[PDB]
């Protein structure tokens, strides 16, 4: 399961599932 | 969080409800503020079919997200 890395300005959020890394973002 | 249902109807139904909810509790929800009861309901999303046991989280339901109920009919 790879953390999906935020490439937003220093959003430095590595999330591993899909919905979570889209809340976070 | 809320979740807005734009129907078919042009009506726009919104919820009170939280992503660890069921989509059968959504259908609840709607079958006490509406009538509409929940087997009659069909929300759709991402071009998946949602069953009633699977949360909103399953489908990647966030707040003011966009349902759509449909009238589904058992049997024909």
């Amino acid at each position: 399961n790879i953390a999906y890395n935020c490439c937003w300005d220093q959003c430095q959020a590595c999330f591993n599932s899909s919905p979570d890394l889209a809340d976070h973002i | 969080m809320q979740i807005f249902v734009k129907t078919l109807t042009g009506k726009t139904i919104t919820l009170e409800v939280e992503p660890s909810d069921t989509i059968e509790n959504v259908k609840a929800k709607i079958q006490d503020k509406e009538g509409i009861p929940p087997d009659q309901q069909r929300l759709i999303f991402a071009g998946k079919q949602l069953e009633d046991g699977r949360t909103l989280s399953d489908y990647n339901i966030q707040k003011e997200s966009t349902l759509h109920l449909v009238l589904r009919l058992r049997g024909c």
